[PDB]
C-alpha cells in the first residue's frame, strides 16, 4: 500500500534489513534459475 | 523451572528497562496473567501498557493466546540470541585496524597514508615533503588510533563478560537441562 | 535518526522517521511514481 | 438546580473540610451540626441542615461513618506516612498503588520527602510525570555495564528469524 507491502498467511509489515538478509541467503544457482546472473 | 525463573529476573534488570522489568515480574507470576490484570496490577495506563506489550511482542517474550482474555508467559529465546551479539561485538572490537602509521600534517588536516607517504617524500628535502602545504608531514600519534582503540575496545569487552558470566553459567545449565 | 537510534528511543518515532527517509531516498531517484507526494522546496516548483 | 440547600457546594466543601483537618494533622471527630460552626455555616436554617442529614450525606458514594461522627469520603485510610518501606518490601501489591499525591499532605513537604526518598531505599518510577506514581525497588543486581544497549542496537533483526541460528554456527 504506498510504500509498505505487508505479508498475510496478521498482515505484518515486510522488512527491508529481513528482505536483504534473506536475498544473501539465497543461492547463487537459484538466482540464476529466476533469470538474474549471479556475478 | 524455579531457577529458570531467578535466572529470568536477574536477565530482566540487566537487558529490560526498570518500566519493563515491573510488567516481566507480573509476567512472571502465572497463576494469573490476564491482560486486564496485568494493567490493574501495573497501574500503567492501557496504551502504556500496550506500548510495553508491542516491545515484548519484538523481543518474543511474550505469546498471545485467545480466551477476549489474553494469557502471557515467558517464551523468550533471545537472551542467548542478545548475549552471542554481545560476543560478537567483542570480537569486532579487538578486530579493529593495523598501526598503519599515516603521515599528516595537522595544519592542512590530510590524513595520507603510509602507502600515500612515499609520493610525500621529496628527495632534494630528504624528508616526507607535506605536499598540500611546505612542512613536513607529521606522524599520526595520537590522532587516528585504531590500534590504540583495539586493545583498549578488548579491555572493556572482556571486563563485561566476568560480571555475567554467573548468569551465563546459568543459562548453560538450563540448556544442558533442555538437551 | 542515526542519533535518536543511538540514544535508544521508544521506537514509535523511529517508525515514522524510517518511512520518511524511505520517502526521501525514493523520491530522489523517481518523481513519477504514484503515491510519493512532490516536494516543493519553495514558489511551488516540483523536485527534478 | 435538583437538590440544593442554602448556598451551592456546601456539602463538597465539608467533605474537603474534613479531608483538610486530617491532612492538617489536627483529628477530631465532628458532628455535622459541629462542621457547620467550625465552617461558619452554624446559621444554615433548620431546614438546610436538615435537608443535608437526611439526603445530601447519604447521596454521597464513598461516604463513611464510623458511628456518631462521619468520616471523611476521599481516603478511608489513615495517612500514617509510615511502613511504606513495608510495602515496598511486598512487590506482589507493587507498595498497593502508592502515590505522591496522596503523600506530601499527610506530615511532611515535597522538599523534605524528595530528599528522603533520595536516601531510602525506595525509589519512585513515574510512567506519567504527574497523572501517576508509583514506588519500585530494582535493587544493585542491575548492572549498566559497557555499551548494553548498543549490543542490543547491533540485534535489530527483532522479528527475522534464523539470526540466531548463524551465530549458533560462528559458536561450533
Ligand atoms: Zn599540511
Amino acid at each position: 500500500s504506498g510504500l509498505e507491502l505487508y505479508a498475510e498467511w496478521k498482515k505484518i509489515l515486510l522488512s527491508p534489513e529481513r528482505v536483504h538478509e534473506i536475498f544473501k541467503r539465497i543461492s547463487d544457482e537459484e538466482c540464476f534459475v529466476l533469470g538474474m546472473e549471479p556475478r | 523451572p524455579a531457577a529458570l525463573k531467578r535466572l529470568a529476573k536477574y536477565v530482566i534488570r540487566g537487558f529490560y528497562g526498570i518500566e519493563h522489568a515491573l510488567a516481566l515480574d507480573i509476567l512472571i507470576r502465572n497463576s494469573c496473567v490476564k491482560e486486564e490484570d496485568m494493567l490493574e496490577l501495573l497501574k500503567f495506563d492501557r496504551k502504556q501498557l500496550r506500548s510495553v506489550l508491542n516491545n515484548l511482542k519484538g523481543d518474543k517474550f511474550i505469546k498471545c493466546r485467545m480466551r477476549y482474555f489474553i494469557n502471557y508467559r515467558t517464551l523468550v529465546n533471545v537472551v542467548k540470541y542478545k548475549l552471542d551479539h554481545m560476543r560478537r561485538r567483542i570480537e569486532t572490537d579487538e578486530r579493529d585496524s593495523t598501526n598503519r602509521a599515516s603521515f599528516k600534517c595537522p595544519v592542512c588536516s590530510s590524513t595520507f597514508t603510509d602507502l600515500e607517504a612515499n609520493q610525500l617524500f621529496d628527495p632534494m628535502t630528504g624528508t616526507f615533503r607535506c605536499t598540500f602545504c611546505h612542512t613536513e608531514v607529521e606522524e599520526d600519534e595520537s590522532a587516528m588510533p585504531k590500534k590504540d582503540a583495539r586493545t583498549l575496545l578488548a579491555r572493556f569487552n572482556e571486563q563485561i563478560e566476568p560480571i555475567y558470566a554467573l548468569l551465563r553459567e546459568t543459562e548453560d545449565v538450563n540448556l544442558a537441562y533442555e538437551i | 535518526l542515526r542519533r535518536n537510534e543511538q540514544n535508544g528511543a521508544a521506537a514509535h518515532v523511529i517508525a515514522e522517521d524510517v518511512k520518511l527517509l524511505q520517502f526521501h531516498v525514493a523520491t530522489m531517484v523517481d518523481n513519477e511514481l504514484p503515491g510519493l507526494p512532490r516536494a516543493m522546496q519553495k514558489s511551488g516548483r516540483p523536485l527534478k | 438546580s435538583g437538590s440544593s440547600g442554602y448556598k451551592f457546594g456546601v456539602l463538597a466543601k465539608i467533605v474537603n473540610y474534613m479531608k483538610t483537618r486530617h491532612q492538617r494533622g489536627d483529628t477530631h471527630p465532628l458532628t455535622l451540626d459541629e462542621i457547620l460552626d467550625e465552617t461558619q455555616h452554624l446559621d444554615i436554617g433548620l431546614k438546610q441542615k436538615q435537608w443535608l442529614m437526611t439526603e445530601a450525606l447519604v447521596n454521597n458514594p464513598k461516604i463513611e461513618v464510623i458511628d456518631g461522627k462521619y468520616a471523611f469520603k476521599p481516603k478511608y485510610n489513615v495517612r500514617d506516612k509510615k511502613a511504606l518501606l513495608r510495602l515496598l518490601d511486598q512487590h506482589d501489591q507493587r507498595g498497593l498503588g502508592g502515590i505522591l499525591l496522596e503523600d506530601i499532605e499527610e506530615a511532611l513537604p515535597n522538599s523534605q520527602k524528595a530528599v528522603k526518598a533520595l536516601g531510602d531505599q525506595i525509589l519512585f518510577v513515574n510512567r506519567p510525570d504527574k497523572k501517576k506514581i508509583l514506588f519500585f525497588n530494582d535493587k544493585s543486581c542491575q548492572f549498566s555495564v559497557d555499551e548494553e544497549f548498543q549490543k542490543l542496537w547491533r540485534s535489530v533483526t527483532v522479528d527475522s528469524m534464523d539470526e540466531e541460528k548463524i551465530e549458533e554456527y560462528l559458536k561450533r
